């Protein structure tokens, strides 16, 4: 804002509100949000499935 | 995926730098340095495959 | 309509029908690809010396600094002016020629300068498969020996 630095080269959301106050370059990478969760315990050991 | 946002580069307001770094960004994209560069910091260790 | 002028240190680009009127309703994208470290020198050859007092629509020639219709806009030219020469090191010029539904012109002239086999074999340790097959084949070979010996006896 105050010119006190130059272009902030950093991962930053190109958001609506900052847009009025800062200009933003054509994006270099996209974004998304995904769910994160564990793995299943595992297969049935398959030793004696009988 | 759920949503999609944007990583670009911030800049002083109305500065000519932004519009001439945009072309550089686009050039890097339409070259492909972006993808391999992305991998080079995101490669890590490959998980063994699952059925 | 388009012309690939790639990998030319120089070559010639112009409106289709250059000497005659350029065609109507034409939308042809013209592409300038310069290898990295190259500086792009466009040379534009004007056909008519007079100054238009009006910059109007219907007929425009676009210049882009990177992929067309997509990259930052350099300029939109019209009239009978030759535009001034364009020097960019963006390495990519992406140009379109337009046309309206009437009222064509002298056209324009430009120059660019650059400076079951697998099924059996593929298995978890087919080696196991082969060992089992070996055991089976060998014992099947054992059988008719005792068959013939029993027949003899
Ligand atoms: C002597 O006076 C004439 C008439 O004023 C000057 O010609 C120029 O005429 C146009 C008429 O529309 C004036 O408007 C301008 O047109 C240009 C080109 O389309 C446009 O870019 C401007 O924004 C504006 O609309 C123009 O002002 C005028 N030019 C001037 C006064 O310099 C002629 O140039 C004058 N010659 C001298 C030696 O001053
Ligand atoms: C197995 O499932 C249980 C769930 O209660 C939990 O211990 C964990 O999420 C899984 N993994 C291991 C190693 O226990």
């Amino acid at each position: 804002i105050d010119h006190k630095a130059d272009l902030a080269v950093a991962p930053l959301a190109i958001t609506y509100v900052r847009e009025k106050v800062i200009d933003f370059s054509k994006p270099f990478m996209t974004l998304g949000i995904s769910i994160l969760y564990r793995k299943p315990n595992g297969t049935n050991p398959g030793v004696f499935s009988f | 995926l759920i949503d999609s946002k944007g990583y670009g580069v911030g800049t002083p307001m109305g500065s000519p730098y932004r519009d001439k770094i945009t072309i550089a960004i686009l050039q890097l994209q339409e070259e492909g340095k972006l993808h391999m560069m992305k991998e080079k910091w995101w490669r890590g260790n490959g998980c063994p495959e699952e059925e | 309509c388009g012309i690939w002028v790639r990998t030319s240190n120089g070559g010639h680009f112009a409106s289709p029908n250059y000497p005659d009127s350029y065609p109507p309703n034409k939308e042809c994208i013209y592409i300038l690809e310069a290898a990295p470290r190259q500086r792009i020198e466009l040379t534009f050859d004007e056909r008519y010396y007079i100054e238009p007092s009006f910059e109007c629509r219907f007929d425009h020639l676009e210049v882009r600094d990177g992929p067309f219709g997509f990259s930052p806009l350099i300029d939109r030219y019209c009239g009978m002016k030759s535009p001034a020469l364009i020097r960019s090191t963006g390495r990519f010029m992406w140009i379109k020629f337009s046309s309206d539904e009437e009222l064509e012109g002298l056209g324009f002239r430009a120059k660019y300068s650059f400076i079951k086999t697998h099924g059996t074999i593929i298995g978890v340790t087919s080696g196991i498969v082969l060992v089992l097959l070996i055991i089976s084949i060998l014992v099947q070979v054992k059988q008719p020996r005792k068959k013939v010996m029993a027949c003899k006896t």
